[PDB]
């Protein structure tokens, strides 16, 4: 079957840097774009960033250009997204995702909070 | 349940599904040593949109977006936004924007252009090889060769209008561009996604009917056949009639409305293709005035009278 | 017989019935101080096609047939033919050939031509000045300026693509095109025959509703606004409908279809055009999964309310 | 009159006509999105061998003749000579030579060669890019690639035997071979000619069956299925017999002996391939001792029962 | 309709130096292997050489290896034979032949004679 | 009952049962001097296989299993698998596998192997001496001389795939193989069992005729002659047609299809073996298109025209 397992979420300051992985397994990988979607509170999913096969084309959210960075090892079969200068309106959950054939695939996502504020409790 | 029927077009009155372009002909030949996979004029008969296929002739092989000059050349690269200027997403559950150019080929048009803040508008000729590997449409990156290295602001408005297509000169004539080849949407070793399917005829004796026109050539010796599946009206009429397919096929005859003489009948079938019972290729002799005519729902076992 | 309608489409999934580019808005203004009457996009809510108006939306502001070079000159006679290359018929019933241009202004695009032994092929550059003395497509004679004084063979099937119109950037910005100023189809000092009939609101209150979309600009400050009366997705659904007018006046709801709510109601007049209740400049703020609604047929004395 | 028949062998005892391995298993799918024309294992039923098709197993992506040093590389061009050593000649109405490989692929072997005057011989590591500009059979010039620039000798018999395939593992897993793209048996930009034709199924519901093998692997991750369209044992039972077809159709069913009992019934259509009643992708599960049976004949229009 | 037309034959001595060609046309000519064969009396036809369509592949019968040179122009859709060191048993009909599909086609011939 | 036949295939149509290589001519010689006991290419007339004689010809000379590496060397043992991978099983009634070499000697060829968990593949020169007392097949076990010591993998397929025999260039030429030296199958001091019979004429003036291949050589000065004494297609024929024997001796005549001339005759014998009447070694010199046909039954006494 196929699986992605997303990884490296945190609270973090603004302005700080963050890297985020994705684990995928059941398919070459090699082959198919992968993309990254962000879901924050109180909305739906949105685009991130995509990037090829071979990683020569990329691209990214008009909202996040400059500052994140999308790149994939495909004999280990990993999607990553290097993200800096986080803002607070990048805080979400970041998913990986990609399809294959007529179906897709996502990821449970890990979640990423950029605030100053450091009282949280469930 | 809702009639089925298709609209009452001659072949003259509708445009091709696959570039903005009149169809011209009815043709028909063999098919099983190429794959027909076309992206647009796909449709099912009770209107469900297939593929890269959107409802206006017009944005067919269209592009629109901001574009970064390629220092050193007269390259730039487009970040695409949708046909209504909004942000295009890449993670939609379709092959690439739709109205993309479903073939690998040099496409030449030109790219315009205006500044926002004093109206200023600049119009360049470019050319699209759908072929590159930095033709990558479904993640928003399509390469234009253009006739300039300065004229182009960054982060205004820019739209590519199609005109027709080109060949390498000094190569063997007709070659490209190559209609039944599907561009990697996505660039280089990366497979398409969201596909609508092949199609084949599936009965003794049956070929592909193709609506087919000529398009313009602008340099070179190209190919300028262009097949589609569904002329674009009938694409624009199923979506908006939405009458349920009662069989697996819906039987049309090509009838003359002087005369009421049927000239030949076939096989629309439901997932939005044609087929004639013909072997061989052949370009079809029919009256201007001519025009398709729903008449029955039949089975995939139907034969159909010899055209 | 049939009840009539409108197509489910919204503004954005249509097109501009005048030049072959999407529509973007909706915009009201008055038009007292200045003569409406367009050629193309013209069509009575039964289905009659007016004026110049055709059926495709890609053979609007479109020319082919076979050119001749003007000595000394960059410039090009097309003796037109028709769209499948039949000679031109210049005592038919209409103003011009189904498609010309239906205002006075510069629109730049592409020559393209094929070598029929051969298939050698060619593309250039070219403008079309409607205004010009030259501008004659009612006698089947229509000039070019193009970038060449040598590429283009006689005798040899050429059509003309169209992608934007310019402006002379060295006087008064966008004072052309002027969209609303008709050409003269046969040329100088001679009256237009043929014509679909200017177009006024009477009702009082009312101002025409406007289908607004923006041509490319390819050179200079054009004035770029293109106001048509119908999408040309009505004229096509009017003509295959053929549903008979049971008043002068069709009354039609915006609605937006998430919620049901109606933004505006307006008149859809028999004879192919929209008025709404407002005075004064305005562009329509709309959703964008709008579309329109016939909801009744209503008399002569029916008060829209407020726009 | 004589009676058509197919032998009487199970298919793990009889042998892949595409490559000299056994076949394995009994595969069915759809083939729309892709060309199914290969060129070994192409026989009629009444015993026309056709494409590259020969008699002998062993033969099949064997090549033989004299080398010829590529100064400055470990590569060789092989200049070829028919299987049994005599001249070649370019001009036969065949694609390429007997037995030449008909898929684009790494194929890795050994080339192998004895000195006339002594006896003394040299093998060495061989690879032939069947899609390479300089794998051109048809007109007798095959480029292999060795691990020595020094060791063979010039006219000198020299036979290059296949071993299996191999992938660059730096890349996709899976991406070659593709056993489904012809390679240009003449080099760069140079069409095929004489080809057996593409084959398809013609009735609903019917796919190919396909009667697979699993080639070695030499290195990286190659996709190692391949499937023919014929045993390479019923090529050479359908010569020796010469049976003529009665129909366009042959019925077989494959029954186990074991119990008499069918398993399942396919069309083996008279120009040489196998098609059975199934939609999807279908690893045949098969007893032992399982062979297949001519029973009658059909035609094209017969409904099989579901497989 | 498929035409191939060879001319540049004629009565030469041993040794001498000739120049085939053959004018092609209703085909595209580049993208098809183009052949030269010769035809001697009371001798069935016999292969003299290949090309392919860029002109890097060719090949020669074994009697006329390095001495005899094919090569092709596109655009004009003519082959050319260059014949050197001329020998009397090249005497015979040469002719310039292609295959299209499944279809094979073949000038009427030129006749080249080397004697004495 | 079925009338007895041989094919019609010439010579070099066919292929060698004792390795996968074509036949190339006839031979015969005297062979009173050894014992003549081959155990590939065994099979009575009326198809009853005999040895290790299996039916198709890739199968010759070809092992397969798992292996395991010799510490300190770069020796592997193959554990062998029958052909479908499952266990091979010594106590079925053969000398050995089937297909099994039957001489002693050198044979090079390739291990391939693939790694069932993610497809990764290898390939690696390899050597089997047939004449090692680490030779034991009938009992499942064989040794690979190879060029690595740590590529491959415990429990994974692996393929051994024949291409040729090497000899120490050292030693004095053509040495070895040697062709009528059966291994000891199951290694030292052990007896091999169920072996086909030892063949020799009986009749006076007699030799066998033997259908001979050169087999390729990948180093040294190897014997590469390799005789067989059925062709792999008889061996294939008589199993599918199993027409029993009228006698012991079935008089074949090899003709030239163009004349209809005889050229000899010579005694097929029931039990799988050809005579004829010559005296001497002799490569018969035969039209590349004669074959043999079945004429008559004759017994033991039957006197030949001389060769």
């Amino acid at each position: 079957q196929v699986q992605l397992q997303e990884s490296g979420g945190g609270l973090v300051q603004p302005g700080s840097s963050l890297r985020l992985s994705c684990a995928a397994s059941g398919f070459t990988f090699g082959g198919y774009a992968m993309h990254w979607v962000r879901q924050a509170p109180g909305k739906g999913p949105e685009w991130v960033s995509s990037i090829n096969s071979g990683g020569d084309i990329t691209n990214y959210a008009t909202s996040v250009k400059g500052r994140f960075s999308i790149s994939r090892d495909n004999p280990s079969k990993t999607l990553y997204l290097q993200m800096n200068s986080l803002r607070p309106e990048d805080s979400a959950v970041y998913y990986c995702k990609t399809q294959l054939a007529n179906r897709d695939y996502r990821g449970q996502g890990t979640q990423v909070t950029v605030s100053s504020h450091h009282h949280h409790h469930h | 349940t809702k009639p089925f029927s298709v609209p009452v077009l001659t072949v003259e009155e509708m445009t091709n599904s696959r570039f903005p372009i009149p169809l011209e002909k009815l043709f028909t030949g063999p098919s099983s040593a190429f794959v027909v996979q076309p992206q647009n004029g796909r449709c099912t008969t009770d209107g469900v949109l297939l593929g890269t296929t959107q409802l206006s002739p017009v944005n067919i092989c269209t592009f629109r977006g901001d574009v970064t000059h390629i220092t050193g050349s007269r390259n730039y690269t487009m970040n695409l936004a949708s046909q209504n200027w909004n942000d295009y997403d890449p993670t939609e559950e379709i092959p690439a924007p739709l109205g993309t150019p479903d073939f690998v080929g040099k496409i030449q048009g030109v790219l315009t252009q205006t500044t926002r803040t004093d109206g200023s508008t600049r119009g360049h000729k470019a050319t699209v090889y759908t072929g590159s590997a930095d033709f990558a449409p479904k993640l928003g990156r399509v390469q234009f060769e253009t006739d300039t290295d300065r004229d182009f602001e960054a982060n205004q408005n820019t739209k590519f209008t199609p005109v027709g297509v080109i060949q390498d000169g000094g190569t063997t004539h007709r070659n490209e561009p190559q209609q039944w080849v599907l561009p990697s949407y996505s660039g280089r070793n990366t497979h398409n996604v969201h596909l609508a399917p092949a199609v084949a005829p599936t009965f003794p004796g049956e070929q592909l009917l193709f609506f087919r026109s000529t398009m313009p050539g602008c340099s070179g010796y190209p190919n300028m056949d262009l097949d589609c599946l569904l002329p674009q009206e009938w694409v624009q009429y199923f979506y908006q009639e939405a009458a349920p397919a009662q069989s697996d096929v819906a039987l049309l005859r090509f009838v003359n409305p002087d005369t009421g003489r049927v000239l030949f009948e076939c096989k629309l079938h439901k997932s939005g293709y044609v087929t004639v019972a013909h072997t061989g290729q052949h370009d079809l002799v029919i009256p201007p005035n001519g025009y398709f005519r729903f008449d029955s729902w039949v089975n995939q076992f139907y034969t159909l009278a010899p055209m």
